[PDB]
């Protein structure tokens, strides 16, 4: 009872994540954060930008005035998106 | 973090053993510093401790269990399951698996019980 | 008609349109732009994160992992700290000091990360039907190009910041053991552990005192050289 | 095995005053006492590991003191929340004796 | 009058440069088509829209490999210093009282 022991030291975690470092490939850390997204809500959000859905309608054919596209005469938008099932139902036409 | 969940019947006919089973998620069973331990709990008394097992292969059983104890730990899988031999009435009680926390060093330091779980009821009647 | 110049552009896509709100458009639906790297589409509206061919980039929030020179399961309440044993008993404490300052430096690091995102809203076709020739082999170029650049950018930047982060977090326990060292001037031997041997009566008072950088060396001085040598 | 005893029991209090909890060991331990509260129906929840030492997320009002064969746990106010049972743990030796809880 | 050598410092060097190594050295990209990068006759504007992507191109890869090189040639030099600090260290403190360090 005339000597006491003081020691120093850090704190871990039951699991922990694998990391790389420019000399380590494989070093095991307390916490870590992804930096790529990889996943997508599978909707298109409408809210910030005006979204202007084009089905059974092409912006050319609308443009030219397609009798199915009459719906889109005098409209903006923001980003026009196409659908596969796009098709025409006038005149052939053959854009240069 | 670590988590740890029961399982396990709950009716045992009289004269027969009872086994439980203790599963961990967050972790790993093959830390040095973790001492899984089951205790108990008759309604309306205090609560009692059984014994614990480590991954080193060692247990260690109260002795008031002297010898219709046995705890078994199973790495592959992360659970630790608890077998009582001989039942009698006095058993009947709720059961907690906990994790101990010892850890080494040149000054060894003691947690206590970090991490319990949700006990499980054992009632001991020769009814259906 | 009428002409006129914005950011406005077109889009293929065979998904729904909701009622949500987000700030960038892919044709597989819309993504959250908070982290800097996407492995989703190459085709974006608004502002997006870059795509990277790369489907993990994990950046280090936290310092090495050492589990049973080792770590301590045990302490919840800081990064860093203190573990004694006197003539009282035993026990352990957190330095809040050093532990902020790791933690502001990591924070401070992720700040310039996360939430920086730049706004591109008509660009090339980068998805073709039929095939035509030079034209449309330039702009697969150009684009293929731009993909493995940006890859390369991103995988360096990780490694670079995880090895400063994990550089900085073990610069702060050196600092902790040196300023304790420099506390303890005569007093107290290292043991090549970790740990101070230190050569006097120490109670709670004088351990909080030298976790609390108020501890004069002067009045333990005479029975720690009396018993040191 | 060390016997640990709980002087009070069933204890009734205001809300708002101050509360003490008194766990005494035949045995000498040293620094190695623990205390948990649990609530009817539910686990316990670990408050003081080391007898003078609070742990994360444990609300002020919670304290600790004591050494050798006298510990004590003392509220200083009492939230209307905070009405459950409360009992001592020892881990000097291995057997792990708790005692009986007080009921608040 | 002796000389001797350490193993586990120097093996530990190693690994590390291995290491660095194996992350160079062998990984390699595959392109098969790519556009064209040698002219006979001058025609305009999408042969010098061609010349200038690939010029762009490879002064970004040339910068890339002179910032890489020299990063990694920084972090083996600091290694390799600090196997020897960490050697001299450890002998330090494994003499308490019994020796002293001349400069
Ligand atoms: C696009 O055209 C299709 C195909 O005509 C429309 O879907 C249905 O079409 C049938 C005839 O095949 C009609 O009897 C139905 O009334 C159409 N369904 C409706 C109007 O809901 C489709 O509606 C057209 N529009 C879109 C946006 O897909
Ligand atoms: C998202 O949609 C795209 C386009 O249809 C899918 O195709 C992948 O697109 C990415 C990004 O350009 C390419 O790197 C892949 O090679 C494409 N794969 C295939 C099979 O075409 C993609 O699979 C969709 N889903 C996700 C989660 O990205
Ligand atoms: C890991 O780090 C992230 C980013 O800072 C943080 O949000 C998260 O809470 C951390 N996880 C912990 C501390 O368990
Ligand atoms: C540890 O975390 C990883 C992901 O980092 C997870 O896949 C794994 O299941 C975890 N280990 C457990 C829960 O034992
Ligand atoms: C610790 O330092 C603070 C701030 O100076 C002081 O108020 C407190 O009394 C000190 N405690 C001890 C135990 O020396």
């Amino acid at each position: 009872n005339s000597t006491a022991t003081l020691c120093l030291g850090h704190h871990a975690v039951p699991n922990g994540t694998i990391v790389k470092t420019i000399t380590n490939d494989r070093i095991e850390v307390t916490n870590a954060t992804e930096l790529v997204q990889n996943s997508s809500i599978g909707e298109i959000c409408g809210s910030p930008h005006q979204i202007l859905d084009g089905g059974n309608c092409t912006l050319i054919d609308a443009l030219l005035g397609d009798p199915q596209c009459d719906g889109f005469q005098n409209k903006e938008w923001d980003l026009f998106v196409e659908r596969s099932r796009a098709n025409s139902n006038c005149y052939p036409y053959d854009v240069p | 973090e670590v988590q740890l969940l029961e399982s396990g019947p709950g009716l045992v006919k009289p004269s027969e053993t009872l086994s439980l089973t203790c599963s961990l998620s967050g972790g790993f069973v093959t830390r040095n510093s973790y001492y899984l331990s089951w205790v108990r709990q008759p309604p309306g008394k205090g609560m009692e401790w059984i014994g614990y097992v480590h991954h080193s292969g060692e247990t260690k059983y109260n002795p008031s269990l002297k010898s219709r104890v046995t705890m078994s730990m199973d790495a592959s899988k992360n659970q630790f399951s608890l077998r009582l031999r001989s039942v009698t009435a006095a058993d009947t009680a709720v059961y907690y698996c906990a994790r101990d926390l010892v850890e080494g060093g040149y000054i060894p330091f003691s947690y206590g019980l970090d991490v319990w779980g949700l006990g499980t009821t054992v009632t001991v009647s020769g009814a259906s | 008609f009428k002409i006129r110049s914005g950011k406005s552009s077109i889009m293929r896509s065979d998904a729904p349109i909701g009622k949500c709100k987000s700030e960038c458009i892919t044709p597989n639906g819309s993504i959250p732009n908070d982290k800097p790297f996407q492995n989703v589409n190459r085709i974006t509206y608004g502002a997006c994160p870059r795509y990277v061919k790369q489907s993990t980039l994990k950046l280090a929030t936290g310092m090495r992992n050492v589990p049973e020179e080792n770590g301590w399961e045990g302490m919840v309440d800081g990064w860093y700290g203190f573990r004694w044993q006197n003539s009282e008993g035993r026990g352990q404490a957190a330095d809040l000091k050093s532990t902020q300052a790791a933690i502001d430096q990591i924070n401070g690091i992720l700040n310039r990360l996360i939430g920086k995102t730049n706004e591109k809203f008509h660009q090339i076709e980068k998805e073709f039907s039929e095939v035509e020739g030079r034209v449309q082999d330039l702009e697969k170029y150009v684009e293929d190009t731009k993909i493995d650049l940006w890859s390369y950018n991103a995988e360096l930047l990780v490694a670079l910041i995880n090895q400063h982060t994990i550089d900085l977090t073990d610069s702060e326990m050196n600092k902790l053991f040196e300023k304790t060292k420099k506390q303890l001037r005569e007093n107290a031997e290292d043991m090549g552990n970790g740990c101070f041997k230190i050569y006097h009566k120490c109670d709670n008072a004088c351990i909080g005192s030298i976790r609390n950088e108020t501890y004069d060396h002067n009045v333990y001085r005479d029975e720690a050289l009396n018993n040191r040598f | 095995d060390i016997q640990l005893t709980q002087s009070p029991s069933s204890l009734s209090a205001s809300v708002g005053d101050r509360v003490t909890i008194t766990c005494r060991a035949s045995q000498g331990i040293r620094n190695d006492l623990g205390w948990y509260q649990q609530k009817p129906g539910k686990a316990p929840e670990r408050l003081i590991y080391a007898a003078s030492s609070s742990l994360p997320g444990v609300p002020s009002r919670f304290r600790g003191s004591g050494s050798g064969t006298e510990f004590t746990l003392t509220i200083s106010s009492l939230q209307p929340e905070d009405s459950a049972t409360y009992f001592c743990l020892q881990y000097h030796n291995y057997p792990r004796t708790f005692g009986p809880g007080t009921k608040v």
